[PDB]
């Protein structure tokens, strides 16, 4: 009887839902077309006899990757109404996904989610896919977050954020796209799990031993990931967690609310020959850096609020005693002002693979989410890039022809001053 | 004649009642269909305490399961021995806490508070002569704590004179398994300190020792540990059940404990706790009982009992025992160890000795401790509860709730006096 | 023993009465040779309502076809279910109107009239106990409206005590079709005023616009509209043929629909609507019924509803359906548009279940809203005829054949009082 609604923006977040609901309806059993030869309710609508829809709107700009939905092979999945499809695209520029353009969808999108709000009675929070870098999945992000926070009230929202690369760079204004949506999603958005590209690059290359990932691995294991945060909610376990618990673990005041999400064991199936696989192991394993999904030094810092979530069978005396000889070590070292930093919870089922995917039947899996604080280091390597494109004025009239004024970006670079600041503040 | 209606707050206290209501239909001989298949008539003369007969032989348990999440009472309900609770019973709201105990106990429980008074009001005007009332709540989570906290104020405002009983997992020296844990046990701490007769703390540390250095478990589960609750909880009413040679009902420990009416937090043990490994190089007389009750890593609690002295001490015993023996070798217990006991109160023992054993074994034994060397951990709480406060750090998910700063205070002003007290007296 | 005859006129009045005789032969179950092939008993122990029998087991249709222009009469004689009508009915005369309400009106008339009077004597004393009639025509051109409008007055003078119901389309606000349109639209209403009980309207684009959004069609037909406007007949009349739960013949609507005489101008719905592509997925309940009822989207007319004040809602249910759940959710549209109704006319929703549903549907529903905000199409209108009455154009053709300025001018009149008269009310 609890449920949750999940959004899709842009392209970054329609393929990385292809590949969440690839993993959904691989899950329960249930076949593409939508019938199965009672729990699911807690992410399904039942249609009538022996149907069933997933309840996900995919809206998106720039109509190629809904066409290539609607011929791709989870065509007759889903309800033809649920796929809003602009007729520009935003050609990765803010404004026109927050002011120009993407205003005269909100409409429709809006009624959408009004209409599958009805159909429901204890509606828990949505779960919007987006990324930094790209115009429209920015830019209509911030609208519908600004809209749903004044329209909802006080329910939650929890959102999955591709993160830019200091090093990597495929466009050129992303410093741009990056400070004004954290400018304007700062106030709103309850807790937003951070991944970055990279990490998932050298942990592809080095622990799975694989030489050249296409996209679709990469979002197989956020997938992984998403379906181990809620794998607590569609299912029993001994010690279990939902959807309104982490706000009260993870967000120490109302401004820093950023965390990082990780994921274990990340092993082919020839290394999974060798190798009994214990609590212990993989509790110590969750803290090698090398498998941090963002680009950080989680040495260069304290670790504030730390949740985990195992899957498999596991007892719990162990875990207490992984927990107990994970603090006592020097390296890890924790904040002075919060000497319980830890929110466990433990199901029954354990995870499924991919035909054709990159992973084997393990028994076990652990979920790692970390509000540390030597991110915010990588936020002022972010900062300094916005200081080179104001040093010499670049790119601004791309900008303000379509309806901004100059006052906001040193506006956004004050407010980022102020969220660094804040943050080194608390830490030192 | 005399009866206690049972009530279950959250989550960890319902799977306790799961396998308590488990332990004592196994016990009383009754069927989960609700037919009575028992052997004796020594049992039926008294299962009024707990049950109900209803129109056609068929039998109820007095029971009402509490939460705010569907699914902790789906998993009872579905599950074994959930046929025999009636469906009229289980009341709960839909949209759940989680560890906001301004939301366990001022938003949804007065969405709760009237329909659980009322059902449990019926359940009180159906009954005779009821002696006392008994809660499982925990002191971490926001739904348990909060809204058995709740629970037991309008309760005690509506019957003054009936005695509460409240089993209470308490907060662990290692690790923790919530984040905000200090302000739910300092908050819970401060309504406890109010409003109830006894209560009980239960480590979980305490009983990962117990099941690993004595039992020799290689995989323990949580229904488990909820079984040795359940132990202590019938080898204490079990003497409401049957007869005894020296018998002792609720009041009599209610009268016995508390020098002073605050000072009513017990530390409980079980014995005996036997393996299959060794279970052939000992004998079981009551030389065995008593060793392993008084006993430091037997406790159930993850407080060493030697670290102070005691105040009281209650035992009641289960099989077909021999007096003299009992209250010799307590005077033996008492003159070993003289330095570890309070010299103002002489005869620091209390004792009680019932007929009908546990289903299987010959001899049992509860032992009940009101000693002051909890004060430690009544110490690493508030400590720990301090540091938060010295940062405001995650004041604003209560705060935007409707509580306000002064709770804090008050509360902590009153776990700073109750340990002032427990350091008063030794 | 309820009996209704038909009576068709005009062009369009022929093609949907047409349409509604197909969709009454497919209904009822019977073959366009009249002869039987049904399956159940409920299809023949009511057929006296719409039908006659005959020496050697034919059926009759009861319905009487009057035009000018012999062309569409050898249209629906050529075509499919042609065969049934009987061949004394087939009335007209030779010359045609041209679109010119004045001949139509005071020309032909005068040649067809007596016989059409004569027939329908002869067929009205054929039945029993007659309730009364109900003509198909437009407000457009010059046969239709002037020769549906004199028959309608000699009926009303003859048979003063029954009703009249007429489904009769009225102008476009967009984009019209003929140019002498005004002048016979505001004089079809100036006698509609007088002489007819109820009559329910219809625009062409509104049923364009849910072809388009809704129906999802890629060549939208002249025929598929006149099927919609034959469901709304056969659902509103489809209470005199079968029992039900509560069943609504037509003066029960009549006196439950418009709280003054003059009043009696009504937009009708149909439900449920989907296409082939999405037709699976959503449901059919009563929830997405009366969700997919109340909408601008639905309305048959060119009028917004949310523009004005609905005054009356009569809902006429088919299918087998629960009570309890069509009230209570009547009662929650009534509590959630409070704005939308008339404060002083209480409970505005008026309620009507019928047993057997339209064959190829497990459930149907039909609309009737009486609502005030049509005055802005009568103002649409109005206004219009006052730009070609001030330039007087087109006018001597009406005017050589007998007819003058100050009837214009008290048809005007009488168009003003009532545009007024719901201007008072809202
Ligand atoms: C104590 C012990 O190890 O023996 C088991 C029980 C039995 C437990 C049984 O309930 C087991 C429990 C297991 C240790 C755990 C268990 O699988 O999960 C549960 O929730 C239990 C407690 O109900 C389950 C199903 C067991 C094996 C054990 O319950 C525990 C560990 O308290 C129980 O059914 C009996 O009949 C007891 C009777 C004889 O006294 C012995 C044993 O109990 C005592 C008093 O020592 C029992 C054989
Ligand atoms: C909603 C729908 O598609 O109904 C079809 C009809 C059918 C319409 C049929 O008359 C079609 C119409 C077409 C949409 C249009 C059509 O080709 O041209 C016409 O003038 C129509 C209406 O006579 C033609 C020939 C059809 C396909 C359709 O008419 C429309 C589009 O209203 C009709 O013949 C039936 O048998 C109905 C039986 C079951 O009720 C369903 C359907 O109608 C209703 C009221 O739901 C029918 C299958
Ligand atoms: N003996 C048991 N203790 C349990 C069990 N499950 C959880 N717990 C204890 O719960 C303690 C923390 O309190 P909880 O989170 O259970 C109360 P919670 O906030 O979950 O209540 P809700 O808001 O109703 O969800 C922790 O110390 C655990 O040891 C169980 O099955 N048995
Ligand atoms: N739904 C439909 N509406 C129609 C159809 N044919 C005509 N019409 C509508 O009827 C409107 C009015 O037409 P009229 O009855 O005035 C034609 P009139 O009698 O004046 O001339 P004749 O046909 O020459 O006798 C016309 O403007 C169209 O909007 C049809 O097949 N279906
Ligand atoms: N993990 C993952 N990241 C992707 C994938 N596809 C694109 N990205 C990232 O998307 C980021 C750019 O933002 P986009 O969302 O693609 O741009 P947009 O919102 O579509 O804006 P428009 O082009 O105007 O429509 C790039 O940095 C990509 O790394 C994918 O399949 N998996
Ligand atoms: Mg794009």
């Amino acid at each position: 009887m609890r449920e949750c609604i999940s959004i899709h923006v842009g392209q970054a977040g329609v393929q990385i839902g292809n590949a969440c609901w690839e993993l959904y309806c691989l899950e329960h059993g249930i076949q593409p077309d939508g019938q199965m030869p009672d729990s699911f309710n807690t992410f399904f609508s039942e249609t009538g006899a022996g149907k069933h829809v997933p309840r996900a709107v995919f809206v998106d700009l720039e109509p190629t990757v809904i066409d290539e939905v609607r011929t791709g092979t989870y065509r007759q999945l889903f309800h033809p109404e649920q796929l809003i499809t602009g007729k520009e695209d935003a050609a990765n520029n803010y404004a026109r996904g927050h002011y120009t353009i993407g205003k005269e969808i909100i409409d429709l999108v809006l009624d959408r989610i009004r209409k599958l709000a009805d159909q429901c009675t204890g509606l828990q929070g949505f779960l919007v896919f987006h990324s930094f870098g790209g115009g429209t999945g920015s830019g209509f992000t911030s609208l519908l977050m600004e809209r749903l926070s004044v329209d909802y009230g006080k329910k939650s929202k929890l959102e999955f954020s591709i993160y830019p690369a200091p090093q990597v760079s495929t466009a050129v204004v992303e410093p741009y796209n990056s400070i004004l949506t954290t400018h304007t999603t700062l106030e709103h958005s309850d807790c937003a799990f951070m991944v970055d590209n990279e990490a998932i690059y050298d942990i592809c290359r080095r622990n799975l031993d694989i030489e050249r990932p296409t996209y679709t691995n990469l979002n197989r294991l956020i997938s992984q990931i998403v379906s181990s945060i809620t794998a607590s909610l569609r299912f029993d376990g001994a010690l279990n967690v939902d959807l309104t618990e982490f706000q009260t673990n993870l967000v120490p005041y109302p401004r820093i609310h950023f965390p990082l999400a990780t994921y274990a064991p990340v092993i082919s199936a020839e290394k999974a020959y060798h190798e009994q696989l214990s609590v212990a192991e993989i509790t110590n394993a969750c803290f090698e850096p090398a498998n941090q999904m963002v680009k950080c030094d989680p040495r260069h810092g304290k670790y504030m609020a730390c949740c985990l979530l195992y899957r498999g069978d596991v007892v719990p005396k162990d875990v207490n005693a992984a927990i107990a000889t994970i603090k006592t070590k020097r390296s890890i070292q924790f904040v002075d002002w919060c000497p319980t930093g830890f929110k466990v919870g433990i199901n029954y089922q354990p995870p499924t693979v991919v035909p054709g995917g990159d992973l084997a039947k393990v028994q076990r899996a652990v979920c790692m989410l970390s509000n540390t604080t030597a991110i915010a280091e990588a936020w002022a390597r972010l900062d300094h890039k916005f200081d080179l494109m104001y040093a010499k004025r670049a790119f601004v009239h791309w900008y303000v022809g379509e309806g901004m004024e100059e006052g906001e970006f040193s506006e956004a670079r004050e407010d980022m001053a102020a969220l660094e600041k804040d943050y080194e503040e608390v830490g030192v | 004649m005399r009866e206690i209606v049972h009530i279950q707050a959250g989550q960890c206290g319902n799977q306790i009642g799961a396998k308590f209501w488990e332990v004592i239909s196994d016990e009383h001989g009754i069927d989960p269909t609700g037919s009575y298949h028992g052997d004796s008539d020594l049992q039926l003369e008294r299962i009024n305490v707990y049950y109900n007969e209803a129109a056609g032989n068929k039998y109820v348990p007095r029971a009402i399961l509490v939460d705010l999440e569907p699914g902790t009472m789906d998993s009872v309900r579905s599950g074994p021995f959930g046929q025999i609770f009636r469906p009229d019973n289980f009341v709960f709201g839909q949209s759940g806490a989680g560890n906001n105990w301004a939301k366990g106990h001022y938003t949804e429980g007065a969405e709760l508070v009237d329909s659980v008074l009322d059902v449990v009001r019926k359940e009180s005007e159906s009954c005779d002569c009821l002696q006392g009332f008994q809660l499982t709540h925990s002191l971490g989570g926001g739904t348990g704590s909060g809204m058995g906290t709740l629970l037991i104020s309008k309760i005690r405002e509506e019957y003054p004179d009936r005695i509460m009983n409240t089993f209470s997992v308490v907060p662990s020296p290692k690790v923790s398994d919530t984040v905000v844990e200090p302000y739910n046990a300092t908050l819970s701490v401060h309504q406890l300190v109010e409003n109830t007769d006894e209560t009980y703390c239960i480590d979980n540390e305490a009983l990962y020792d117990i099941c690993f250095r004595t039992l020799k478990l290689t995989t323990p589960t949580y229904g488990d540990l909820n079984h040795l609750v359940s132990a202590t909880m019938s080898g204490v009413t079990t003497c409401l059940r049957f007869p005894g040679q020296l018998n002792a009902d609720l009041r009599k420990l209610a009268v016995n404990m508390v020098p002073f009416p605050r000072l009513h937090f017990f530390m409980p043990g079980f014995a005996p706790l036997t393996s299959r490994g060794s279970q052939q190089y000992r004998a079981l007389t009551v030389p065995e009982l008593t060793q392993q009750m008084f006993d430091a890593k037997n406790m159930m609690a993850a407080c060493d009992p030697r670290h102070g002295r005691y105040l009281t001490v209650a035992a009641v015993f289960r099989g077909r025992m021999s007096m003299k023996e009992v209250d010799e070798q307590m005077l033996n217990v008492q003159n070993k160890n003289s330095s570890y006991f309070v010299e103002w109160i002489p005869n620091n023992v209390k004792t009680a000795v019932c007929d009908i054993p546990p289903r299987g074994l010959k001899m049992s034994a509860t032992f009940i401790g009101n000693s002051t060397a909890i004060q430690e951990l009544f110490k690493r709480i508030s400590e720990q509860f301090t540091a938060m406060f010295r940062r405001k750090a995650f004041l604003h998910w209560y705060t935007g709730e409707g509580m306000d700063e002064m709770e804090f205070t008050e509360a902590e002003s009153n776990m700073n006096d109750l340990v002032s007290e427990y350091q008063q007296y030794q």
